């Protein structure tokens, strides 16, 4: 059975005091109008998720409904919040609580607090490990559903469980119906009264009168036309695509390489037509630094590049901190030196167990020159010297210029929708839109189109070489074609 | 990216009607369409006012 | 003028503002949101 | 630290004054400042309400949290000040209004 939630379901959302005021709003709330599953006690206990929260109500006669379970298992497994209301005592407790296989009253815990004609509703929410209630008793002459109508709730407990609750019971008395609604994030407008009472409510999402009320903040509405929104079409499928091959970069040439170069004269490698799996360096534990300047580690996998390069050389410890755009010194200035605009990774970790003996094979001395009483001076690495030990440092230099990528992470393409609007990545660009055969003559060095505005026209596709022309998919302003609300509720939608 | 152009109330035909309207009147009934009634007149009489 | 008026605001849309790049989207797909909000702010600043 | 305005639980070490009202005075309320005019209300918070606030975002009213009565916070006198006078070609004299 189901029912009819109407206006009922909304909660003083602050302790902000307001009055006389048309105040807006966004919290989880109960929609208006929408389904609440509607359970009897006569002659029905089940668990109910949770979801992002709860919107609860009851009507009693006799005081059947005196308490909420709310966890995950309910068994004893994991904490569950226990909530019980006997005769004048109100109970509430968190312990790792067995439950019985079905639970019910006859007529490892981190805290506890001890104390038809009645309808009592109630605002259950779990926001970083807060379980916050707010509820409203009030006298009622109705047996059969939910009465109509509108009052708001306060806020009443707020508890500090940690707890995560994914689906909850109630408890009922034995010798009642009740109602469970999902809460929503879904805007309200509200119309505070010279007491500051909530005295009615507007759901935003309701129906195109409503957004109007939401776009002009008043409970009235004038005859006219009025933009309340825009339309926009969503996608229904992300396409993803990469160049189809498989093979690995050689990261393990350059990091786990027998001898590094010097820092006067540095090597450059090239890593290209491969696959880079950058979870590898950033998640081992070997690494005493691994700092992003160009784009966040994590990124990295589905984002690609044109060309990598990894620089290869040894440093003293101290120096390391001089391997970054905008850094100078006497290694910054004098014997590597990185552009500002520096896009990419500095590694780096000691060699002390590996490079040290004394080792007096390490040498020091525009961006990326090599200058292959004299400027030479050199190091001797002993295993007995922190910031005087020998450190083996790969800058990883990445382009990103939009052109043909060489170099793309570990990310599986999916097949490729024509004339629908999608989701789409193509060698890490992204956007939504229709993607479409077209017309347009790339040259074989092209890969990506560009409209006025610098943002992608077409595209070619990276496993089949082909244009697709990109098309927002179809949008524009609604308005609201309305008589005065003083002559009708009824409106049409241009 | 949002930019979008809205149609204008009046059409090209409609203002073309009321062009015509304005011409028509001008020509059979003088000025007096302006003031109230459009009170036909021979057009060598309204030019001789 | 009207035109010239439209053009120029979509042209706007190519500039960076002090931003590493002037799409959105290559700023969001490269940094975590503690970074790309910075970025975007340079963005929304111009723009607006 | 949850600095949400609501009623403050733990306050730091720092002893009350008494509370002066009518008067244009600069107040601390659970680290809550401002200056302007404590009067008696009549706005009836609701139990769990702590703070009051205005359009602008600024507080409205306060419940004092020794003594729960609501308090009206009133800016104190202001305005813009002008200068009437004859060019100093003529007179040194001025009006102030
Ligand atoms: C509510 O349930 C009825 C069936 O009783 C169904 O026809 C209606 O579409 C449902 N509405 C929503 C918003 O789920
Ligand atoms: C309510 O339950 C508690 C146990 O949680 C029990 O100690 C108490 O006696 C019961 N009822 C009353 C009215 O005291
Ligand atoms: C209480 O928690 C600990 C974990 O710190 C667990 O080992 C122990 O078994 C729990 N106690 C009970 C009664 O389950
Ligand atoms: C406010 O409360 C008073 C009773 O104190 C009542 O008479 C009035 O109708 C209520 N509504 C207003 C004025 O907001
Ligand atoms: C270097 O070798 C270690 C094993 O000792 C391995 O775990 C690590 O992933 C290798 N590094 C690279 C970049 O492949
Ligand atoms: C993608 O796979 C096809 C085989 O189905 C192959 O012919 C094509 O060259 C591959 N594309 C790339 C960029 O490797
Ligand atoms: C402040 O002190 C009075 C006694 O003069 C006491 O009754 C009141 O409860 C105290 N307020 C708080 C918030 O503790
Ligand atoms: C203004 O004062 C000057 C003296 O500095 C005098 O020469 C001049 O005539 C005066 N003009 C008028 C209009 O009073």
């Amino acid at each position: 059975a189901y029912t009819n939630s109407f206006t009922r379901g909304v909660y003083y959302p602050d302790k902000v005091f307001r009055s006389s005021v048309l105040h807006s709003t966004q919290d989880l709330f109960l929609p208006f109008f929408s389904n609440v599953t509607w359970f009897h006690a006569i002659h029905d206990n089940p668990v109910l998720p949770f979801n992002d929260g709860v919107y609860f109500a009851s009507t009693e006669k006799s005081n059947i409904i005196r308490g909420w379970i709310f966890g995950t298992t309910l068994d004893s497994k994991t904490q569950s919040l226990l909530i019980v209301n006997n005769a004048t005592n109100v109970v509430i407790k968190v312990c790792e609580f067995q439950f019985c296989n079905d639970p019910f009253l006859g007529v490892n815990c981190t805290f506890e607090y001890v104390s038809f004609k009645n309808l009592r509703e109630f605002v259950f929410k779990n926001i970083d490990g807060y379980f916050k209630i707010y509820s409203k008793h009030t006298p009622i002459n109705l047996v059969r559903d939910l009465p109509q109508g509108f009052s708001a709730l306060e806020p009443l407990v707020d508890l500090p469980i940690g707890i995560n609750i994914t689906r909850f019971q109630t408890l009922l008395a034995l010798h009642a119906a009740y109602y469970v609604g999902y809460l929503q994030p879904r805007t309200f407008l509200l119309k505070y009264n010279e007491n500051g009472t909530i005295t009615d409510a507007v759901d935003c999402a309701l129906d195109p009168l409503s957004e109007t009320k939401c776009t002009l903040k008043s409970f009235t509405v004038e005859k006219g036309i009025y933009q309340t929104s825009n339309f926009r079409v969503q996608p229904t499928e992300s396409i993803v695509r990469f160049p189809n091959i498989t093979n690995l970069c050689p990261f393990g040439e350059v990091f786990n390489a027998t001898r590094f170069a010097s820092v006067y004269a540095w090597n450059r490698k090239r890593i290209s037509n491969c696959v880079a799996d950058y979870s590898v360096l950033y998640n081992s534990a070997s690494f005493s630094t691994f700092k992003c300047y160009g784009v966040s580690p994590t990124k990295l996998n589905d984002l690609c590049f044109t060309n990598v390069y990894a620089d290869s050389f040894v440093i003293r410890g101290d120096e390391v901190r001089q391997i970054a755009p905008g850094q100078t010194g006497k290694i910054a200035d004098y014997n590597y030196k990185l552009p500002d605009d520096f896009t990419g990774c500095v590694i780096a970790w000691n060699s002390n167990n590996l490079d040290s003996k004394g080792n007096y094979n390490y040498l020091y001395r525009k961006p990326f020159e090599r200058d292959i009483y004299f400027p030479l001076q050199s190091y001797g690495f002993q295993p007995t010297n922190v910031g005087y030990q020998p450190y083996r440092v790969v800058v990883l230099s990445f382009e990103l210029l939009h052109a043909p990528a060489t170099v793309c992470g570990p990310k599986k393409s999916t097949n490729l929708v024509k004339n629908k609007c999608v989701n789409f990545n193509f060698n890490g660009l992204t956007g939504t839109g229709v993607l479409t055969e077209s017309n347009k003559k790339f040259l074989p060095f092209q890969q990506f189109g560009r409209d006025i505005a610098d943002t992608t026209d077409a595209v070619r596709d990276p496993q089949t070489l082909e244009i697709l022309d990109i098309t927002p998919c179809s949008f524009g302003g609604v308005s609201v074609i309305t008589p005065g609300t003083n002559t009708s509720n009824q409106v049409a939608v241009l | 990216n949002g930019l979008t152009v809205l149609p204008p109330l009046l059409t090209d035909e409609m203002i073309a009607q009321y062009t015509s309207a304005l011409l028509a009147g001008t020509i059979t009934s003088g000025w007096t369409f302006g003031a109230g009634a459009a009170l036909q007149i021979p057009f060598a009489m309204q030019m001789a006012y | 003028q009207n035109a010239q008026a439209l053009n120029t605001l979509v042209k706007q849309l190519s500039s960076n503002f002090g931003a590493i790049s002037s799409v959105l989207n290559d700023i969001l797909s490269r940094l975590d949101p503690p970074e790309a909000e910075v970025q975007i702010d340079r963005l929304i600043t111009g723009r607006l």
